């Protein structure tokens, strides 16, 4: 089991200054970490994967480091652009996978449609549809992530091309992932108010060894599931 | 190494590398399958027991792999190239959950799709969809 | 990691390394059974398919043993003689039966931990079952 | 199937000279050859095992060498004592295990009881007993070898501490080896006159990887079996 404890909880920095972010793991997860940028109200974004390797757009002022337990993200000098809340998503197995708590940098100076999110009573069930396009569901994974209002990111599950689902230990026995030709659906049982949140699905890209849970990009817009007895 | 179950090496060796989970993931799934059937309601299956042919033998395999690296002395190239297990642990697990029928017809479909020239085939390979509603 | 059947590795780690024929010898002992027993009479009993497990394995292991022809510090671990015990345990258990084999392992394991002054000079012999 | 081609047919040597006996096997037998001395009227004596390593008697003037195919035995200081018939017993496996043709070098200048052998008319059956004293049948093999009058040594079979018998290709099914509390039984069915010989049992001592067929010491005095059509 993996928990990723991320410090400092918030940075307030200035233009041209450096911002430093830390992630400490519960086990050595090797290089199976990724660094994600979430700006407010948007979906999260993939910045770095594999502890080092920078993605498409990310400017070289963004850099990750570390392997095993200690992981460190550093923005060499920071612009107004970079002000957002930053997460580390590590994966021990595709079962034990988790985000850090989030650290918000404050600075001074092929596509997926989620659906089905609605208002559901407590203890009821629900089914989300991740309508995937431009992606090969036999070569790529679809993962389910959720975020409560104003909270951090929480890894739910993933489903591979081999159609084998995987769930987190907190989720297991409630959330089940299914797949059709064109879609990936998330079934949710006995929903408790603790689960009112925004559900995203994102395509995981597997490494040579088949770990897709740390590299999630692109991302859906998410959909809001609100649990109240007023349903 | 497959044949008694109706496929050959070819049919599994078409699927792309990222079609399969990691070895450790598949060992989790298998160790959970033998937990719920050949554990209490015995009457297992050929795939239940073959799964332990992969589980145990692999244990004996990374057994060798881990005592290498204690010999970086020169050429330490370990074989985590056996994904022959990644496929194997998939082939028995899927054929356990989807049925041997479904898996065999799926990998026949995929074989067809991959040797169809990238002109006359659909854009994406046939997807092995889970058990319906 | 396991052995069920009623034994444990802790039992087989008593029998000496000369109690067992070689790997390849036991492969001949299995080719005279899986070929002359498993499909010859139709019985599917667990020790035959357990053979096939291990026999196959040692195949998918010595495949590596010939794949180290790609190197030259090749000292390839033949500590996989832990198969010789395994292959014995099934082979004997498919001739004498798991009853007599587990009984023999228990008595031998008892005799090893008995101080030699109080025990017969020779460990129990596993006698063949006659015509 | 294994042949040990042993040359020459006879050595005519003098005292002090150097005598060389060559044995070319048909397969890769590793280091698993052995070198044996037979004097007339006596059982076979182990000179060398493992192609080089000498036993607890053989004098330092004897030297073995070779491996995998070529095996050569040399005598530096030969005296009259060393004039006898020498044999190479190579072992590929316990089934392909073969004696050499033999070479008589002529120069000028542990309790095992074989019994049960008798006279039998052709077509019958006979059971030989090796009564073993002082040897742990749980840790040691017992091999059966036969020799026809005026002929060499012919490996019949062996049985390991695991109570697992092995027979060469000619003996298959006609012979069967058994193990009991104190004894080792060689049963012989459908008896021909090709089988009239002197039958020895010997204690094989296992190789590190478990090959005992080529190191056979000690030997018994044998038991005689003769077959003819009389009564």
């Amino acid at each position: 089991e993996l928990v990723l404890t991320q410090t400092p909880s918030s940075v307030s920095a200035a233009v041209g200054g450096t911002v430093t972010i830390n992630c400490q793991a519960s086990q050595s997860i090797s290089s199976r970490l990724g660094w994600y940028q979430q700006k407010p109200g948007q979906p999260p974004k993939l910045l770095i994967y594999g502890a080092s390797t920078l993605t498409s757009v990310g400017p070289s002022r963004f850099k990750g480091s570390g392997s095993g337990t200690e992981f460190t993200l550093t923005i060499s000098g920071v612009q107004r652009d970079d002000a957002a809340t930053y997460y580390c998503l590590g994966s021990d197995t595709s079962t034990d996978t988790a985000f850090g708590g989030g650290t918000e940098v404050v600075v001074k100076g092929e596509q997926l449609v989620e659906s089905g999110g609605r208002l559901v009573p407590p203890g009821g069930s629900l089914t989300l549809t991740c309508t995937v396009s431009g992606i090969d569901l036999s070569s790529n994974a679809i993962s389910w992530v959720r975020q409560a209002p104003g909270k951090g990111l929480e890894y739910i599950g993933i489903i591979y091309g081999g159609s084998i689902p995987y769930y987190s230990r907190w989720a297991k026995g409630r959330f089940t992932i299914s797949k059709t030709s064109t879609t990936v659906a998330l079934k949710m049982s006995t929903l408790t108010a603790s689960d009112t949140a925004t559900y995203f699905c994102a395509r995981g890209k597997s490494d040579g060894d088949g770990y897709a849970a740390y590299r999630l990009d692109p991302w859906g817009l998410g959909t809001l599931v609100t649990i109240s007895s007023l349903v | 190494p497959y044949k008694e179950f109706g496929a050959t090496v070819e049919l599994l060796s078409f699927l792309p590398s990222d079609f399969f989970p990691s070895v450790r993931d598949l060992l989790d799934t298998a160790a959970a399958l033998y937990r719920d059937a050949l554990e209490s309601p015995e009457h297992a299956s050929p795939h239940h027991t073959a799964l332990r042919q992969a589980i145990l033998c692999w244990g004996d395999l990374m057994t060798l792999a881990t005592w290498v690296g204690t010999n970086l002395v020169v050429s330490y190239v370990n074989t985590n190239v056996g994904l022959k297990f990644r496929q194997l642990l998939w082939f028995h697990i899927s054929a356990l959950t989807f049925g041997r029928e479904t898996v065999l017809e799926y990998l026949v479909s995929f074989g067809v799709w991959i040797r169809t020239p990238p002109a006359y085939r659909p854009p994406n390979a046939p997807i092995l969809s889970t058990l319906p509603e």
